[PDB]
RNA sequence: CAGUGAGCGGCGAGCGAAGAGGGAACGAACUCGUUGCCGAAUCGGGUCUUACAAGGCCUUGAGUUGUGGCACGUGUGGUUGGUGCAGGAGUGGCGAAAUUCAAGCGAAAAGCAAACCCGUUGCUGAAUACAACCCUUCAUGUGAGUAUUGAGCCAAAGAAGGUGUUAGCCCAUUGAGCCAUAAACCUGAGCGCCUCAUGAACAAGCGAGUAGCACUGUUUGGGAAUGCAGUGUCAAGUGGCAGGUAUUUGUCUGCCAAAGUUAAAUACAGAGUAGGAAGACCGAUAGCGAACAAGUAGCGUGAGCGAAAGUUUGAAAAGCACUUUGGAAAGAGAGUGAAAUAGAACCUGAAGUCGUGACAAAGACAAUGGAAGUACCUCCAUUUCAAC
RNA sequence: UGGAAAUGGGGUGCCCCCACCCGUCUUGAAACACGGACCAAGGAGUCAAACAGACGCGCAAGGGAGGAGAUAUGCCAGUACUUCUCUCGUACUGAAAGGGAGAUGCAAAAUGCAUCUGUGGUGUGCACACGUCAAAUCCGUUUGAUUUGCCCAACACC
RNA sequence: UGCAAGGCCGGAAAGAAAAGAAUUAGAGGCACCAAGUGGGCCUUCUUCGGUAAGCGGAGCAGGCGAUGCGGAAUGAACCGC
RNA sequence: GAUGUGGCCUGGAGGUUAGGACGAAGCUUAUGGCGUGAGCCUAAGAUGGACCGGCCUCUAGUGCAGAUCUUGGUUGGCGUA
RNA sequence: AACGUGUCGCGAUGGAUGACUUGGCUUCCUAUUUCGUUGAAGAACGCAGUAAAGUGCGAUAAGUGGUAUCAAUUGCAGAACAUUC
RNA sequence: CGUAAAAGCUUGCUUGAUUAACGAUUUCCAGUACGAAUCGAGACUGCGAAAGCAAGGCCAGCGAUCCUUUGCGAAGAAUA
C-alpha cells in the first residue's frame, strides 16, 4: 500500500550518478580543509610579500538596497571622485596609496559622504609615507626614525585605522507627549495610504 | 558565565544529593513506611494433604 | 549501521517479508504519481484533496523583499525590553524606546494585555493595537 | 499535549468533517478541486456522529 | 535565495531560475575608431656606435585611398640598449647518541612471596622426560636468541625499514651546520659606467543592411513571444535602449548597443611531465583485463575480441659425491640439512574420489531415517578402593 | 591401587515396532508436473536525497546552521574559537487591493469607558485537602468505598 | 403562572421487593504506524441452470488451505480429539 | 506475515586485559564436556612453523543445498561404443 | 565361495585454507610543469665475448662526453684511475 | 404500490418548473463523489371565505480537471 505520506518531487531523473556507462555529474567537498590551509598560507605569504603596506586596501561604508535591508551598513566598492574631492585628493594619486576609487556611484545625499569624507581624512592623518629617495626627503614625505617605526595592519577587513561601520545610536528613555497621548496615529497612517492607493480614481471622479 | 566560551554556563544537576541509599534508610523515610507483619511458617519437608473425603 | 537491519533477521527465510504469492516484483504500479485520476484516485481524493486545477491570478516576476513584513504582537513586546528599564518602568514617568525595524519587525499587532508600557517605532501598526497601548499608557511613533 | 502539529495533522482530511492538515510543502499547491465548490465540489466542513 | 503560496506543463507525468544578504579573490584597469588641433614627426631595409638599440646617418622602398602625436633648474627610469659587481632564495652533494653487556642449552636462559611497601631481600625442582599393545638390551634426537632473567646507558632522536625468532642502544634514516652554483627569480622599483628616454624650472562629436518590425523554425521557467537563425522590410540623432500582460498618450528612474585587451578567486567526471603525503579500502576466482617476457599468447578477411599464470625449496645450494640393478627413465643403499613428511615451478596441504592392511558382518524387504534394548569394542570422561 | 571395579558418553551389527523424495507454483504433490552426478571457492534489500511516525539526547519562545575567518597552528583532512547574517518557529486569512485575534465590570457609543494576581461557561474527569461508612488488624494502622472543594491531562456541548 | 427550553434549590431512592424473576475464565473507552492477502476448495441444511456430471452459480454455519495425533485396511475435507 | 532476545557466528576500528619457539594461525577426529539451539570449550596429532584469544563500544563487500547459477577439479557409464 | 557393503590405520590423485605482499583502488598537495617541418606521436629493422623474449640503445648501437662518488660487475669469460681515466 | 364528496373527469384563475444567506439528512457507500430524494429557515408570489396547499409531472429519464462561452459587481452620494 501506500498510506498517507507527502506527495515526492525528489528531482533525481536525469543522468547524475556516474556508473559504467554515465560520467555522471557531481561535486563533493573532500578538499575543503586542504584549499582552507592553502589559502591562509596564501595571505600570509602575501602579507610578508607586501610588508609594510596594509593587506587589504580602505574602502568606503554605503547602505544595504531594498526595504528588508534599510537599515544595515557595509563595505561598498570604492571611494566616489566628490567625496575624493572633498577630501582634497586626486584619484589617480589617491590609487597609488591604498585608496580604492569607484566612478560610478552618484552620492544622493549628504550623510553618506559626510561619514565617507571623514573616514578619507582619518586614513590620511594616520598615513605614513616613504620617500622616493631617502637622501633627499620632499614634503609629506616620512622621516627616517618614522619609516624604521612601522608596523603592517592584517586585519581581515582593512579598517585598522578608520575603525568598523558606524551604526546610529539608540534613543535614551522619555516621557508621553500630551500630542502622543492625544493623536492617533491609526487614522493618519491610513489616510496617507488611501491618498497614493485611490490617486487615479480620485482624480477621474473630479474631472467630472 | 564562560570568558571564553559565550554565554556558557555549567549544567544544572538533576539531583541535589545523589546518594539515594541514604535517603530510603533515612529517619524521616522510615517513620512514615508501613510496618512489618508475621509471615506464615515455611512448609515442612512432608507432602500436605489434599483429598478431603 | 548495517547491523540492526531487517535484513540481517530475515537471512534464511528465502523471501524477505514479501510473501509467496505476491512476490517482490518491479513495478506493480507504475512509477512515481502515475496514475492519480485512475487506479489511485481514492489515495489522492481522500488524503491530498485539492491536487489538481487552477486558481488564482499571476505574477510573474515576484520580488520578497519588497513583500517583507514580520509582525509582533502586544503581549510580547517584553522580549525587546532590557530587565533593569522594563524594571525601572511605570505610567506617567520615562519609558524605554523600543525600535522594531532595528530589531526585525515591521508591524504591530494587539493581541493580548501589555505587561509594560513603553514607547514603540514601527513601520505599520493596526487600530486594537494603537488604541490599547494608549490607554495602557505607552505610544507608538511612525518610522521607516 | 494537544495542539502539536503531529496531531493537527493526524487523520484524513478529504473526508467529511475533518479538519486536519495535509502532509504538503508547497502551501498554495493542494487548493481548488475538492476543496471549492466551484471545483468539481467542496468536502463539507461538518458531519453528524 | 529555492524544489519556491515565482513560473512552464495532454496544467498530467514532470520541469524550474533571478535581484537582495553573509563570504572567497582583488594595487584592476586599459586600447582603437569618431570630434578638435597638428600633418610622415610613422614603418621596413642598409650602415655605425661592443648593439638585427624604442639610438645616430642614409634610403622611394611602404605609406597622404592616412602611419603617428596632443586633449576628451633640480631629479627619475635595472621593463631602452651595451658593459660590469653583490647578497639571498632555489637546486645538488656532505653531515649526529646509547649494551651484540652477564648467565648455555631436552628438564632453573624457570618460578613463588596474591593493590603499594617489604623486596639492592627470602624460598625452590611432581620433566629420575618423551618416542605408539606390554616388558628388558643397545642406539638416536633438539637450527639461528629481536625470547626469559639480572644489571647499565641515549633521548631537542621511542618514527613504522633491514638483519636466520618479537631490537631505542647490530645497520640505515632523521637535527644543528658545511661546500658548489649557466640563465631566470627576490633584495632603498639591489648597486656602478656609457648611451637613450622622461617627470618637472623658465569644440564639435561618440561605431548602419546595424537595431527594430512581419512570416517561418528552434531554444528558454520567460507566460499577446527569453535568446538565436533564414528571407522580406529597414530607422533615429542627447535622441536611443531597459524598467517580466498587448495598444495609444503623458510623466519618472537607470544606462549609452552595433570595435578591442586584461591577473586572482573556479574545473580537471577514463589527459600528461617532475616530485611528494596518506587510507576504519582489496589480499592472488579479490583488487585495474594485467602483483609474472599483459594489451602479451591466442582468435577473426576486417572493424575488433582478449586470457591463464605468486618460480611462496631452504637461514644458507649445503640442489643428493660414491656403491649396486637397469638400454634408459628410475629403484635400493649412502650423504647434506634442525627438518627431504622442504628433492626443484619443492611453505601449509582441506574436501571429493581411489589403493592397501586389519576387522564387523550380511540372503533376496533399494538404501538412508525414528524409538527402545542387547551382543561386542572403546588411544574418551568422571567416581571409588576400608569401622570407606 | 590394578592390564581394577563402576557409572556415563562414543562406534559397529542384530531383533520387535514405526516410517512415501527434497526445493517450488498450486484449492490440491509422493505423483506419469518443473529444477536436482560429487566437492571446493564465489553468489543476491545496498548507497544518496525529500517527507512522516515511534524511540534516545541537548536547548526551549526560541532552536540551529552553512559558507567563511582567526590563532593554539607553523603533530593536526582532527580538536578548541567567532560575528553579522540565513533558515525553521512564536499568527492567520483573502483570487486580489488589504486586514489581523485577552479577561472582568459598567453600559449599549458606526475605533464607548474603567481596572489588570489571571482558568470565557457547563457536564464528565488523576493527585491533594476535609468528613463519613465498611472489612481486616500484630491495635501502631491497612484495604476499599463514598460527601464536599479545587480540579491537572483529556473528551463532549456552547 | 398553562405548554416548550436552559439552569438553580430541596426531597426520595426494595440502587431495584415478591411471583421459576438471569449469567459471565464479565476492566470500558480512545488513538498512531505498518505487513501479508484481494486464483480458493469441501461438507451440513435451503436452493437456481442442466438428462446428468468428481458440472456451473448463490444463502447460513463449520472445516481444509495453515495440522499433526487416535480410528474408518488405503484417502486434504468423514468419526474422535 | 509482524516483533523481541546482557541471543549465536565473520572481516576491520577505539579501549582494556592476556597468550606464544617449553610452539600462533590453519588443518584432522569412535577427543569428550557444556547449551533446547545457533554454537562454545578441552584432549590428541607419531600435524604445522609465526602470530593471536577474551570483554565493552564502533563499523561493514558479514552466515548458502539447489537460481537449465559462475570458475576449477573429480566422477559412474567403461577397459565399454 | 566370489562380487559387493560398512568402520578404522596408512598411502595416492587434487590444489582449497592460513600466514606472507616491490601490486591495485581511492583521497589530498607542490611547480621556472605541456609535443611537432630545427621532422613529433606511432610503425619497422638492427646492436652484447656468450643473448630467444623483455629492458636499454642506434653503424659512436645493453652505449660516447661532463659533474659527483669511491671499488666493483657477477651465471661464466675477460679486464684490473684509485692520486679516482 | 396508492387513490372515490379523490390522487380520476370537467371547469375557473394562474407561473412554487423563480429565488432560496456554502442549514441538515436518506439511497450507492470507502460511510467519497455524481444522479435521484427527504425535513427546513429567509424573499416575492399563485389559488382559496378559511384552515391550508405549492419551490415541477413521487418513486428510471443522466456527466469531473483543463479549455471555450454567457450572466451579476445599475446611476447616485463619502474628505475618506
Ligand atoms: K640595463
Ligand atoms: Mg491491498
Ligand atoms: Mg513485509
Ligand atoms: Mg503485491
Ligand atoms: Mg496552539
Ligand atoms: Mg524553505
Ligand atoms: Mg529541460
Ligand atoms: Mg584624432
Ligand atoms: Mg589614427
Ligand atoms: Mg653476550
Ligand atoms: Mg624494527
Ligand atoms: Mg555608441
Ligand atoms: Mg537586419
Ligand atoms: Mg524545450
Ligand atoms: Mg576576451
Ligand atoms: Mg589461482
Ligand atoms: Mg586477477
Ligand atoms: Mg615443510
Ligand atoms: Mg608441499
Ligand atoms: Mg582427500
Ligand atoms: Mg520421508
Ligand atoms: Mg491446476
Ligand atoms: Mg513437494
Ligand atoms: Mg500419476
Ligand atoms: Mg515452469
Ligand atoms: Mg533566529
Ligand atoms: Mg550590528
Ligand atoms: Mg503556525
Ligand atoms: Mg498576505
Ligand atoms: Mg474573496
Ligand atoms: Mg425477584
Ligand atoms: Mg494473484
Ligand atoms: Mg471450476
Ligand atoms: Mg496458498
Ligand atoms: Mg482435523
Ligand atoms: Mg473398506
Ligand atoms: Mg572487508
Ligand atoms: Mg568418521
Ligand atoms: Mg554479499
Ligand atoms: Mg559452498
Ligand atoms: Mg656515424
Ligand atoms: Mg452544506
Ligand atoms: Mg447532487
Ligand atoms: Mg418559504
Ligand atoms: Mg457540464
Ligand atoms: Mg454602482
Ligand atoms: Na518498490
Ligand atoms: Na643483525
Amino acid at each position: 500500500p501506500k498510506g498517507n505520506n507527502a506527495i515526492p518531487h525528489v528531482h533525481q531523473k536525469k543522468h547524475w550518478n556516474p556508473c559504467s556507462s554515465q560520467k555522471g555529474n557531481v561535486k563533493v567537498f573532500l578538499n575543503q580543509p586542504a584549499q582552507k590551509h592553502r589559502r591562509r598560507r596564501l595571505r600570509l605569504l602575501k602579507a610578508k610579500k607586501v610588508f609594510p603596506r596594509p593587506l587589504k586596501a580602505l574602502r568606503p561604508q554605503v547602505n544595504c538596497p531594498t526595504v528588508r535591508h534599510n537599515m544595515k551598513r557595509r563595505l561598498g566598492r570604492g571611494f566616489s571622485p566628490a567625496e575624493l574631492k572633498a577630501a582634497g585628493l586626486n584619484p589617480q594619486y589617491a590609487a597609488t596609496i591604498g585608496i580604492r576609487v569607484d566612478s560610478r556611484r552618484k552620492n544622493k545625499s549628504e550623510e553618506g559622504m559626510n561619514v565617507n569624507v571623514q573616514r578619507l581624512k582619518t586614513y590620511m592623518s594616520k598615513l605614513v609615507l616613504f620617500p622616493m629617495n631617502h637622501k633627499k626627503v620632499q614634503k609629506g614625505e616620512a622621516s627616517e626614525e618614522e619609516v624604521k617605526a612601522a608596523t603592517q595592519d592584517r586585519s581581515r577587513f582593512g579598517d585598522a585605522a578608520v575603525g568598523a561601520v558606524v551604526y546610529p545610536s539608540a534613543e535614551a528613555p522619555r516621557a508621553v507627549s500630551a500630542e502622543e497621548k492625544s493623536m492617533c496615529v491609526y487614522a493618519f497612517l491610513k489616510k496617507n495610504h488611501s491618498a497614493v492607493r485611490f490617486f487615479g480614481t480620485r482624480s477621474s471622479r473630479a474631472a467630472r | 558565565a564562560s570568558a571564553v566560551k559565550k554565554g556558557f554556563t555549567l549544567p544544572a544537576p538533576m539531583l541535589t544529593n545523589t546518594d539515594v541509599t541514604r535517603i530510603m534508610q533515612s529517619e524521616e523515610v522510615r517513620r512514615v513506611l508501613k510496618p512489618k507483619k508475621l509471615q506464615a511458617k515455611k512448609a515442612s519437608r512432608f507432602q500436605t494433604p489434599t483429598n478431603g473425603m | 549501521p548495517t547491523r540492526f537491519k531487517k535484513c540481517r533477521h530475515q537471512r534464511g527465510s528465502t523471501f524477505c517479508g514479501y510473501g509467496r504469492v505476491g512476490k517482490h516484483r518491479k513495478h506493480e504500479s507504475g512509477r512515481g504519481n502515475a496514475g492519480g485520476m485512475h487506479h489511485h484516485r481514492i489515495n489522492f481524493d481522500k488524503y491530498h484533496p485539492g491536487y489538481f486545477g487552477k486558481l488564482g491570478m499571476d505574477h510573474y516576476h515576484r520580488k520578497k523583499n519588497p513583500m517583507w513584513k514580520p509582525t509582533i504582537n502586544l503581549n510580547n513586546l517584553s522580549r525587546l525590553i532590557a530587565a533593569e528599564e522594563a524594571a525601572k518602568a511605570a505610567k506617567g514617568g520615562t519609558l524605554p524606546v523600543v525600535d522594531l525595524q532595528s530589531s526585525g519587525y515591521a508591524k504591530l499587532l494587539g493581541n493580548g494585555h501589555i505587561q509594560v508600557p513603553c514607547i514603540v517605532k514601527a513601520r505599520y501598526v493596526s487600530k486594537l493595537a494603537d488604541k490599547k497601548i494608549r490607554k495602557a499608557g505607552g505610544a507608538v511613533v511612525l518610522q521607516a | 499535549k494537544s495542539g502539536r502539529e503531529s496531531v493537527r495533522h493526524f487523520g484524513a482530511s478529504g473526508v467529511p468533517g475533518s479538519h486536519s492538515k495535509p502532509y504538503a510543502t508547497n502551501r498554495g499547491k493542494e487548493t481548488k478541486r475538492g476543496r471549492r465548490t466551484g471545483r468539481s465540489y467542496k468536502r463539507k466542513a461538518f458531519r453528524h456522529v
